[PDB]
RNA sequence: AAGGUAAGUAU
RNA sequence: AAGG
């Protein structure tokens, strides 16, 4: 029951507490600490590549229930995205 | 099972290939120590009086 | 019992496939791939010795390979009349003196040919469809050059005529006086 | 003639002569031959190319 | 992910990807641009991408730096699109940035049948493009010379393109029509 | 060279590294019948009751032993490698190879102040330990 | 081509 | 925490 791979939808907010200073103490868990956090897989990484190899991972998708795969397209879907595209604009 | 057939075939062709002057090269390493032997005896030969004795 | 010869295009096949280890498909047996690159050195040895010569253009050799295209030997030993050779050589340097005498710049090449990252070429759609360029070949006059004009300049002269050569495994030449005395004019550079 | 072409004319005869020196006969030995035995084994394939 | 996908066959008898440089691979998979926005790309989602390209170009900078146009024909090359995708890709007429990536990755993996039969009808563009040098600098170009420069120089985009059959060589055994130029 | 104890198998070597708590676990990885071994050995035997306060040797045969030579490239006609507390103990002799002595040595207090640097070191938590002395030239004039 | 590896603990 |  492993889905096939998707795009992100969503950017990632890399850049977001740049300048920031985040105090720790014993009590506070990884939820709060410094870095970058994930709920899905549950671990903290201190650093933007390491935090965008981490959600490109085989664990990370698999937490999610997908799988590496990625569906190979169709001609009439990607004709159409060429068209709303086109619209958008 | 076939990766040892391909490994013994290899083996047996490089051995073949050993035959041009192996046993012409063997006998004449077994008369080249023979040679030497009487001069340079093996130790345990210059003990095997000695060790009768025992 | 002897091993009949495949045509071309099946070894042509092997190397076009196969080409990359990290195919998975043909992973399953590896130990007669392995065992059989030990002996790189002799296919570079016999490729290189049966290297054409300037008055060549296509130079078609016997070739001994491995079943899964691990490697490639040219089965063959560069048999040629001494004398055959040696008056082909001096023609050679005749015709390369004149070239220098003659050509005004000579364009040396570029060494390496090719990039490093650029892969080796395909030779089936490369070098199998164009016309090979004309070689090197001193002009033979048909008066005096008669005894040696037909087969001078081909591999392996005289390899057929009977009454040249022992045969086909090319071992011994019996030369008329005529072609001797040709052979003979022609190199005396 | 130039000093190198002399010199690259001493040691082509130096080596002419070392070569003639250390000259032996060559060892008798059974006629193997290892392309042969390539063709026996099934590992190997004959073309022309 | 990173590797070919499964269904992906081979390109000139080596892997897809494998028709740029380990370097240069290398360098891709690890950009920002490469693990942001193409983790995971189909089709639909490349031509998402592709218009979003503001020039084209190889690596720039001191250290080697891939422009996101690399990254997108890195990603095509790793997931294999059909031939038409690709002939839609050259087929469309509003963004000439599409074209080019169409075009770039018809002269890597197509045969050089298809280099001549669907990149020589595009010498009759001639947008004015950007492109990026690799001292980051960036140049005006037009697509006519993009599509020349795929046709002719061997290095293009610091891609060293596959071998081409020389174009008279091909009208000479006659399985090509030679070219009529507009002019 | 056959005075020392030795070791048959590979559970054998592993219960005599993790036996020694105290003590720097010195193996010899080689074959007695082997000359660059004979002379280890003999070292080894000269120096066996002066460090059996700091350590205790060793002698396998890397033959009747293979268990060890992909993992600890036991690939030299001898070797001789320091353990200390189930932990396998460098020592930068300055010969490029950090992990083992893969030579024979001649001098009895040579090997004594490598087992006693070794010993320290462990002793004190270190993985690697540097040599009293250099081994990137033979000192021979 | 070497004699130019810090030994780690975390993620 | 990520790679074959």
């Amino acid at each position: 029951k492993r889905e096939l791979l998707r795009h992100r939808d969503y950017k990632v907010d890399l850049e977001s507490k740049l300048g920031k200073t985040i105090v720790i103490t014993k009590t506070t868990p990884q939820s709060e600490m410094g870095g970058y956090y994930c709920n899905v897989c549950d671990c903290v990484v201190k650093d933007s590549i390491n935090f965008l190899d981490h959600i490109n991972g085989k664990k990370h998708q698999r937490n999610l229930g997908m799988s590496m795969r990625v569906e190979r397209s169709t001609l009439d879907q990607v004709k159409k995205r060429f068209e709303v595209n086109k619209k958008k604009m | 099972k076939d990766d040892e057939e391909a490994d013994a075939i290899y083996a047996a062709l490089d051995k073949r290939m050993d035959e041009r002057r192996k046993e012409r090269r063997e006998q004449r390493e077994k008369e080249e120590i023979e040679k030497y032997r009487m001069e340079r005896p093996k130790i345990q030969q210059q003990f095997s009086d000695l060790k009768r004795k025992l | 019992a002897q091993k009949e010869d495949m045509p071309p295009e099946h070894v042509r096949k092997i190397i076009r496939d196969h080409g990359d280890m990290t195919n998975r498909k043909f992973r399953h047996d590896k130990r007669v791939y392995l065992g059989a690159l030990k002996y790189m050195p002799h296919a570079v040895l016999k490729l290189l010795e049966n290297m054409p010569m300037p008055w060549e253009q296509i130079r078609d050799v016997p070739v001994l390979y491995h079943i899964t295209g691990a490697i490639s030997f040219v089965n063959e030993i560069p048999w040629v009349i001494e004398p055959v050779y040696i008056s082909q050589w001096g023609s050679m340097w005749i015709m390369m003196r004149r070239e220098k005498r003659d050509r005004r710049h000579f364009k040396r090449m570029r060494f390496p040919p090719f990039d490093d990252e650029e892969p080796p070429l395909d030779y089936a759609d490369n070098i199998l469809d164009v016309e090979p360029l004309e070689a090197i070949q001193l002009e033979l006059d048909p008066e005096e050059d008669a005894p040696v004009l037909d087969w001078f300049y081909d591999h392996q002269p005289l390899r057929d005529s009977r009454k040249y050569v022992n045969g086909s495994t090319y071992q011994r030449w019996q030369f008329t006086l005529p072609m001797m005395s040709t052979l003979y004019r022609l190199a005396n550079q | 003639q130039p000093v190198k072409v002399r010199v690259s004319y001493q040691k082509l005869l130096k080596y002419y002569v070392l070569n003639a020196l250390k000259h032996r006969p060559p060892k008798a030995q059974k006629k193997r031959y290892l392309f042969r035995s390539f063709k026996a084994t099934k590992f190997f394939q004959s073309t022309k190319l | 992910a990173n590797r070919t996908v499964k269904d992906a066959h081979s390109i000139h008898g080596t892997n897809p990807q494998y028709l740029v440089e380990k370097i240069i691979r290398t360098r891709i998979y690890e950009s920002k641009y490469w693990k942001e926005e193409c983790f995971g790309l189909t089709a639909e989602l490349v031509v998402d991408k592709a218009m979003e390209l503001r020039f084209v170009g190889g690596v720039y900078g001191g250290n080697i730096k891939p422009t996101p146009f690399l990254c997108l024909t890195l990603k095509m090359l790793q997931i294999q699109p059909e031939k038409d995708i690709i002939v839609e890709f050259i087929k469309n007429e509003d963004f000439k940035y599409v074209r080019m990536l169409g075009a770039l990755y018809m002269r890597l993996t197509g045969t050089a049948i298809d280099c001549y039969k669907y990149l020589e009808p595009l010498y009759n563009d001639y947008r004015k493009i950007k492109s990026q040098n690799r001292n980051g600098e960036f140049e005006l170009m037009h697509v006519d010379e993009f599509i020349d420069e795929l046709l002719h120089s061997e290095r293009v985009c610091d891609i060293i393109l596959p071998r081409l059959q020389k174009r008279y060589v091909l009208e000479e055994a006659e399985q090509l029509e030679p070219r009529v130029s507009a002019l | 060279s056959y005075m020392l104890p030795h070791l048959h198998n590979g559970w054998q070597v592993d219960q005599a590294i993790l036996s020694e708590e105290d003590r720097v676990v010195v193996i010899r990885f080689g074959h007695d019948w082997d000359p660059t071994c004979m002379k280890m050995d003999e070292v080894l035997y000269s120096i066996a009751e002066k460090v059996k306060n700091f350590a205790v040797i060793y002698l396998v045969d890397i033959t009747e032993v293979p268990d060890f030579n992909k993992m600890y490239e036991l690939y030299d006609p001898c070797t001789v490698m320091f353990f200390f507390r189930n932990k396998h103990i460098m020592i930068d002799l300055g010969t490029g190879n950090n992990n083992k002595i893969n030579w024979a040595m001649e001098d009895k207090q040579e090997m004594v102040d490598i087992i006693e640097t070794v010993y320290r070191g462990a002793r004190k938590g270190r993985g690697l330990v540097v040599s009293p002395k250099d081994y990137s030239t033979k000192y021979r004039y």
